[PDB]
RNA sequence: AAGGU
């Protein structure tokens, strides 16, 4: 199959590129919860009304 | 005479909302007189009010122009890398508007429709920057029909209150490094079979 | 309930 050949030609081409699953994010703000909300899920916080959208 | 003319999704359509069909967000929201059709199958997802531009903060005019560019690149990198875990990302758009319906809106278009559905099912239970993440499917298909035309050249006289997307583009170095990194991640998940 | 066809 030429599918396996079309992959090895791209992997050797992308030798000096780091894959996206191995990017070292220095200051990622994901999964950071406010102080006190360690036991509160994201669904319970949106329904509580303490975190409303600018529309509401 | 080759095809019938339609007015669906247009500003002349008086039952469908043209602004929600093209931009994915209307200034009236759920109180609008015209219909906002929420798609069940879509490639584009919406995370309203995710990008908080420091310029619109009390202590957020203390940064210089070079520091502001690196801060937005850190945000765009933090978005593209996390959204890539839900499949292939075709385009990432960040809105720099001030209207309550388009302030800090983040649109992400995946290649497959199943990739977008799995994203909203996981983002609605996660957090970002001490705030719960709102995720929903957006009917936006072509961003060219939703971006402000007078904003690409010079600036729009309506300012931040424009009803069209004032997309804040990142640095070309980061955008190129993200596309090359995504193809490498997808090529690595292909030589397994 | 508009600027966008
Ligand atoms: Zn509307
Ligand atoms: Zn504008």
């Amino acid at each position: 199959e030429r599918s396996v050949r079309s992959i090895e030609q791209e992997l050797e081409q992308l030798r000096d590129v780091t894959p996206i699953n191995q990017w070292k994010r220095k200051r990622s703000l994901w999964d950071i919860k406010p102080p006190g909300y360690e036991l509160v899920t994201a669904d319970q916080a949106k329904m509580s009304g303490v975190f409303p959208l600018p529309g509401a | 005479a080759s095809h019938l003319a339609s007015i669906y999704g247009t500003e002349q359509d008086k039952v469908n909302c043209s602004f929600y069909y093209k931009i994915g967000a209307c200034r009236h929201g759920e109180r609008c007189s015209r219909k906002h059709v929420k798609p069940n199958f879509s490639q584009t997802i919406l995370c309203p009010n995710m990008y908080k531009n420091p310029i619109h903060e009390p202590n957020g005019k203390k940064f210089t122009q070079r520091e502001l560019a690196e801060q937005f690149d850190a945000f765009y990198e933090d978005m593209f890398c996390e959204f890539s875990k839900y499949g292939e990302v075709e385009q990432l758009v960040v809105c720099d508007n001030v209207g309550d319906h388009l302030v800090g809106n983040v649109y992400v278009r995946f290649k497959y429709e199943e990739s977008a559905q799995n994203a909203i099912d996981d983002l609605n239970s996660r957090w970002y920057s001490q705030r719960p993440v709102y995720a929903e499917l957006s009917p936006v298909t072509d961003f060219r029909e939703a971006c402000c035309r007078q904003h690409e050249t010079s600036e729009c006289q309506r300012g931040g209150l424009c009803n069209f997307m004032h997309a804040k583009k990142p640095s070309p170095q980061l955008l190129r490094d993200l596309v090359l990194a995504q193809r490498k991640y997808l090529a690595l998940n292909a030589a397994e079979e």
